[PDB]
C-alpha cells in the first residue's frame, strides 16, 4: 500500500499530467490499453508501482489520478487521445466555462459549482486505497483554474483528509510562454491561500525549462510539449522512489524530513542532469561525477536563482540508473572542495543520497537522449526566495495602480484579500532571510 | 508518565481537529461574503440599467407633452 | 463550444457585418449556402464560436440583422452570401437622429430584436457574449445599437459585450449631426460595453487617400480595410493555437480599468518579419486616427498570421518593445502578448494585426469633442433632440462623461512606477 493520488488542475496541470503518465506507463511496461504483461498479480497486488496504479479484474492498470478543468478543451484531448483507455471517464472532469485567467472565478464563481463533484471523485479513489499516503497536485500559478480552483481544492482537502500529506508541482510564470498579464496576481493569491495547506511544493520556472530546451536540446522555440517532456522527467525522478523497489531506494517522505525545517520553508529547488540531445550523447557517456557536477551549475535548475549567493539548509541527490554509492561519494567529495556550498550554521552539511537502479526512459520521438544514469538534486536554499521577489515586484507594479483589480472585485473579491496575500508573501520573503542569518 | 502520554496524543488530536475546524469555517465565511459581494455588484448594475428605463419612459412622456 | 452572438445594426453596421461574414466564411470554408467545402479542419475545430450547425451540415452564422429602414436588409440578402443567414434573424422598421434610434423609433422595435437575441442565446451551450457592428454617426446603428446594448446587458449582465464601433469623419460624410450622434453613443459605450474597437473613418480614409492613393475613396474601399482588421482581431477566437482566447480573456488582459476599453486596431501590410512588426506599430497602419507616440500603451495584443519563424517573431516583438520602451507603461509588466496562427487572410502570405489599448486614443475622442462643442455652445440643432423629449442636461452629461474618459486616459499616460 501507501497509495498516492495525483490531481491535475487546469491547462498546465492536465497537459503535464499527460506527459507524466505516458512516461510512467513506459517506465513500468504498461500499454495504452492499461495491460501490463509482466504483472502476474491480476486485479491487485502490493507492488511498488501500485502506489500510482490500481488494477481491475480484467488486468487493466489505472492511474490513481483525477484531471479537473473548468472548460472541456484540454481534457477532451485526453478523452480522445492515445491513452484514453487508460482512464475511467469519471476520472476526467470538466466544466463548461473556464476561469478566464481570473483566480476569483477559479476559486469562487465557476469553481464552487464543480468542487463537490471533484471531491466526490477524489473520495472514490481514496476509498480504493488500503494505505493512502497523500496527494500530488499539479497546476500553474498563472492560470485562473490552476490558481483559484487549486487553492479551493487544497482548502477542501485539508478539511476532508485532515493533515494527510499534500505535495504540489507548481508552474511559475515566464513571459516567453505565458498567456495572461494578470498572472502575478493569480500567483500571489494562490501561494498565499495554499501555503498552510501544502507540505511540500516543487516550483518549476517555465523560463528555466524554456532556456534548458533552447540551450541543451537545440530547440529554437520550445512548445508546451517540449517543456512537458522535460518536466515529466523531473517529476519522474522525484516520484521514482515511490514507484520502484530498491535496496538503495530512499523514500521521498524521508527526503522531506530533511527538506522542510519549518512548515513555511517547504519549496525545494530541483536541478536535473543530464539534459542532452541524441546527437551530443553519441560516443559521449556522462559519468556519475559529471552529472553530479552539473547539479551545481545554475543553468540546470528548475527555478532561476543563484544558490551561490544564498545558503543551503538541505541537499538531496536522487540518482537513477547505473550508479553505485562509491562513485557518488567520490563525486561529492571533490565537489565540496571545488564549489560554493555554504550551509546555514544550524543544519548539518551532509548530502542525503538515494539510488534507484531503473534507468531513465524517454518518450519515443522526444528530444532527450536516452542515458545510462541521471540525477535530480533537491536542495533547500534561501536563493529560491529570489523567485518570490521577482513575482512580488511584478505584483506591486500593477497593484499600486490597482490595474485589472476590478475584474476580481467584480467576481466578489475584496481589496483586503490582495493586501493580505501580499503581506504573507512579504513575510515569506522575510522568513527566508531570517533562516539564513547566523545563530547567536 | 502514562498520564503525560495520553495528554500528548489528546493534544495532537485537538490541534488537528482545530485546524480542520478553522479551515472549514474560514472558507464558509469566505464563500458567503464572496457571494454577497458579487450579488451586490450585479444588483447595482441592474439598478442603474433600470434607471435607464425610467429615464427613457420620461423622455417619451416629454415628447407627448410637446404635442 | 463557447458561442459568440453577432449583431449588426443600422446603415454602417450591416455593411461591415456582411463583409466580416464573407471574409471569415471564406477563411473557414463556408459558401453562401452554408455548406463546408473546406481544405483543412482547423477551420472546423472552433467553428461553433461563430456558426450554428444545421441539419445537412449547414452552418448558419449566429448573426442578427437590424435596421429602422428596410432597404439595407434587402441588399444584404442579395449581397454575396446573403442566403447563408437565417431568415428569421432579420428585424427591420420603416432617420439619422440618435433620439429616434434610442428613445422613440428604436424603442418601438427593440423588443422584437431581443426576442431574436433570446432565441439564438437559448440554443448556446455556453454563451460568451455579443459583438455588435455599427457606426456611431447615423441614427439606427448608433442610437438603436446602444439601446440594444443596454437591453441585452440588462438580460445578460454576466456576458461580455464587445462592439466594433465606426467613428464619423467629415472626410467621409458631411452630415452635420454626426458629432452629436457620436458623442451620445460614446456616452453609452463607456458605461455599457466591456471592449470596443474604434474603427475610425478618418483613419480609414487617410489610409486609402495617402497610403492607398485613392483620390475619392468609397465606403467600399474603407470597408475592405475593416474586414481585414476584423478578421485579424478575431483570429484567436476562431482558431486553435497556443492560447484559448475568448471574449472574457481578451477583456481581462486588455482592460486595466473598466472605462478604458477602447482599442486602436492596426494591420500590416497595407514583407519581412522585422518589417511587419515595424509597420504594425506605425501610426500609418492604425485604424484609429491616433499617433501611438503621442501616448503610452497600457496593453497590446499582436497576431501574426501566415507561415514564419516564430523564433523570429519572438525576437522582433522583444526588439520593438526594447527600442520603444518609453511608449509602454512600466507599471504593467509584460503588457504585450503575441499570438501566431498559420492561416493568413485572403490574398496575403503574411499579415500582422494589432490591438492596442493606448492613451493616445484620447486624440480620437478629443476630435469629436471639438465638433460637438462647436455646435452645442451655439445650442445649434438641439430641437431635433429636445423635440423628442431630450433635455439639455443630457447633452452636457454625455459631453462631460466623454471629457472624463480623455482625462482618465491622460491620467494613466502620466502615471509612473516610482
Ligand atoms: N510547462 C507548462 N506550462 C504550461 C502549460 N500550459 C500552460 N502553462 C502555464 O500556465 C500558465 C497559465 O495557466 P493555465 O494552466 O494555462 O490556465 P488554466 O489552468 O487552464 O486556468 P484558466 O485561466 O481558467 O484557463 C501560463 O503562464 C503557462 O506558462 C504546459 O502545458 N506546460
Ligand atoms: N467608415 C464607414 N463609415 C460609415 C459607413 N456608412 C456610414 N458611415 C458613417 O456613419 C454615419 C451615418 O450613420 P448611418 O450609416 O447613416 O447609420 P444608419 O443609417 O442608421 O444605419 C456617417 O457619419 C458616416 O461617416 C461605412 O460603410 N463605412
Ligand atoms: C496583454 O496581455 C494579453 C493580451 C491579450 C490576451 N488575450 C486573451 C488575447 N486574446 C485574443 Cl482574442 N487575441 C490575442 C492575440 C494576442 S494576445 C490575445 C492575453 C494576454
Ligand atoms: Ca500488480
Ligand atoms: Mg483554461
Amino acid at each position: 500500500m501507501r497509495e498516492c493520488i495525483s490531481i491535475h488542475v487546469g491547462q498546465a496541470g492536465v497537459q503535464i499530467g499527460n506527459a507524466c503518465w505516458e512516461l510512467y506507463c513506459l517506465e513500468h511496461g504498461i500499454q495504452p490499453d492499461g495491460q501490463m504483461p509482466s504483472d502476474k498479480t491480476i486485479g491487485g497486488g502490493d507492488d511498488s508501482f501500485n502506489t500510482f496504479f490500481s488494477e481491475t479484474g480484467a488486468g487493466k492498470h489505472v492511474p490513481r489520478a483525477v484531471f479537473v478543468d473548468l472548460e472541456p478543451t484540454v481534457i477532451d484531448e485526453v478523452r480522445t487521445g492515445t491513452y484514453r483507455q487508460l482512464f475511467h471517464p469519471e476520472q476526467l472532469i470538466t466544466g463548461k466555462e473556464d476561469a478566464a485567467n481570473n483566480y476569483a472565478r477559479g476559486h469562487y464563481t465557476i469553481g464552487k459549482e464543480i468542487i463537490d463533484l471533484v471531491l466526490d471523485r477524489i473520495r472514490k479513489l481514496a476509498d480504493q486505497c488500503t494505505g493512502l499516503q497523500g496527494f500530488l497536485v499539479f497546476h500553474s500559478f498563472g492560470g485562473g483554474t490552476g490558481s483559484g480552483f487549486t487553492s479551493l481544492l487544497m482548502e477542501r482537502l485539508s478539511v476532508d483528509y485532515g493533515k494527510k500529506s499534500k505535495l504540489e508541482f507548481s508552474i511559475y510564470p515566464a513571459p516567453q510562454v505565458s498567456t495572461a498579464v494578470v498572472e502575478p496576481y493569480n500567483s500571489i493569491l494562490t501561494t498565499h491561500t495554499t501555503l498552510e495547506h501544502s507540505d511540500c511544493a516543487f516550483m518549476v520556472d517555465n523560463e528555466a525549462i524554456y532556456d534548458i530546451c533552447r540551450r541543451n536540446l537545440d530547440i529554437e522555440r520550445p512548445t508546451y510539449t517540449n517543456l512537458n517532456r522535460l518536466i515529466s522527467q523531473i517529476v519522474s525522478s522525484i516520484t521514482a522512489s515511490l514507484r520502484f523497489d530498491g535496496a538503495l531506494n530512499v523514500d521521498l517522505t524521508e527526503f522531506q524530513t530533511n527538506l522542510v525545517p519549518y512548515p513555511r520553508i517547504h519549496f525545494p529547488l530541483a536541478t536535473y542532469a543530464p539534459v542532452i540531445s541524441a546527437e551530443k550523447a553519441y560516443h559521449e557517456q556522462l559519468s556519475v561525477a559529471e552529472i553530479t557536477n552539473a547539479c551545481f551549475e545554475p543553468a540546470n535548475q528548475m527555478v532561476k536563482c543563484d544558490p551561490r549567493h544564498g545558503k543551503y539548509m538541505a541537499c538531496c541527490l536522487l540518482y537513477r540508473g547505473d550508479v553505485v554509492p562509491k562513485d557518488v561519494n567520490a563525486a561529492i567529495a571533490t565537489i565540496k572542495t571545488k564549489r560554493s556550498i555554504q550551509f546555514v550554521d544550524w543544519c548539518p552539511t551532509g548530502f542525503k543520497v538515494g539510488i534507484n537502479y531503473q534507468p531513465p526512459t524517454v518518450v519515443p520521438g522526444g528530444d532527450l537522449a536516452k542515458v545510462q544514469r541521471a540525477v535530480c538534486m533537491l536542495s533547500n536554499t534561501t536563493a529560491i526566495a529570489e523567485a518570490w521577489a521577482r513575482l512580488d515586484h511584478k505584483f506591486d507594479l500593477m497593484y499600486a495602480k490597482r490595474a485589472f483589480v476590478h475584474w476580481y472585485v467584480g467576481e466578489g473579491m475584496e481589496e483586503g484579500e490582495f493586501s493580505e496575500a501580499r503581506e504573507d508573501m512579504a513575510a515569506l520573503e522575510k522568513d527566508y532571510e531570517e533562516v539564513g542569518v547566523d545563530s547567536v | 508518565k502514562r498520564e503525560h502520554e495520553r495528554e500528548v496524543i489528546q493534544k495532537a488530536i485537538e490541534e488537528n481537529n482545530n485546524f480542520i475546524k478553522m479551515a472549514k469555517e474560514k472558507l464558509a465565511q469566505k464563500m458567503e461574503s464572496n457571494k454577497e459581494n458579487r450579488e451586490a455588484h450585479l444588483a447595482a448594475m441592474l439598478e442603474r440599467l433600470q434607471e435607464k428605463d425610467k429615464h427613457a419612459e420620461e423622455v417619451r412622456k416629454n415628447k407627448e407633452l410637446k404635442e | 463550444m463557447r458561442e459568440i452572438v453577432h449583431i449588426q445594426a443600422g446603415q454602417c453596421g450591416n455593411q461591415i457585418g456582411a463583409k466580416f461574414w464573407e471574409v471569415i466564411s471564406d477563411e473557414h470554408g463556408i459558401d453562401p449556402t452554408g455548406s463546408y467545402h473546406g481544405d483543412s479542419d482547423l477551420q472546423l475545430e472552433r467553428i461553433n464560436v461563430y456558426y450554428n450547425e444545421a441539419t445537412g451540415n449547414k452552418y448558419v452564422p449566429r448573426a442578427i440583422l437590424v435596421d429602422l429602414e428596410p432597404g439595407t436588409m434587402d441588399s444584404v440578402r442579395s449581397g454575396p452570401f446573403g442566403q447563408i443567414f437565417r431568415p428569421d434573424n432579420f428585424v427591420f422598421g420603416q432617420g439619422n437622429n440618435w433620439a429616434k434610434g434610442h428613445y422613440t423609433e428604436g424603442a418601438e422595435l427593440v423588443d422584437s430584436v431581443l426576442d431574436v437575441v433570446r432565441k439564438e442565446s437559448e440554443s448556446c451551450d455556453c454563451l460568451q457574449g455579443f459583438q455588435l457592428t455599427h457606426s456611431l454617426g447615423g441614427g439606427t446603428g448608433s442610437g438603436m445599437g446602444t439601446l440594444l446594448i443596454s437591453k441585452i446587458r440588462e438580460e445578460y449582465p454576466d456576458r461580455i459585450m464587445n462592439t466594433f464601433s465606426v467613428m464619423p469623419s467629415p472626410k467621409v460624410s458631411d452630415t452635420v449631426v454626426e458629432p452629436y450622434n457620436a458623442t451620445l453613443s460614446v456616452h453609452q459605450l463607456v458605461e455599457n460595453t466591456d471592449e470596443t474597437y474604434c474603427i475610425d473613418n478618418e483613419a480609414l480614409y487617410d489610409i486609402c487617400f495617402r497610403t492607398l492613393k485613392l483620390t475619392t475613396p468609397t465606403y467600399g474601399d474603407l470597408n475592405h480595410l475593416v474586414s481585414a482588421t476584423m478578421s485579424g482581431v478575431t483570429t484567436c477566437l476562431r482558431f486553435p493555437g497556443q492560447l484559448n482566447a475568448d471574449l472574457r480573456k481578451l477583456a481581462v488582459n486588455m482592460v486595466p480599468f473598466p472605462r478604458l476599453h477602447f482599442f486602436m486596431p492596426g494591420f500590416a501590410p497595407l514583407l519581412t518579419v522585422p518589417e511587419l512588426t515595424q509597420q504594425m506599430f506605425d501610426s500609418k497602419n492604425m485604424m484609429a486616427a491616433c499617433d501611438p507616440r503621442h501616448g503610452r500603451y497600457l496593453t497590446v495584443a499582436a497576431i501574426f498570421r501566415g507561415r514564419m519563424s516564430m523564433k523570429e517573431v519572438d525576437e522582433q516583438m522583444l526588439n520593438v518593445q526594447n527600442k520603444n520602451s518609453s511608449y509602454f507603461v512600466e507599471w504593467i509588466p509584460n503588457n504585450v502578448k503575441t499570438a501566431v496562427c498559420d492561416i493568413p487572410p485572403r490574398g496575403l502570405k503574411m499579415s500582422a494585426t494589432f490591438i492596442g489599448n493606448s492613451t493616445a486614443i484620447q486624440e480620437l475622442f478629443k476630435r469629436i469633442s471639438e465638433q460637438f462643442t462647436a455646435m452645442f455652445r451655439r445650442k445649434a440643432f438641439l430641437h431635433w433632440y429636445t423635440g423628442e423629449g431630450m433635455d439639455e442636461m443630457e447633452f452636457t452629461e454625455a459631453e462631460s462623461n466623454m471629457n472624463d474618459l480623455v482625462s482618465e486616459y491622460q491620467q494613466y499616460q502620466d502615471a509612473t512606477a516610482d
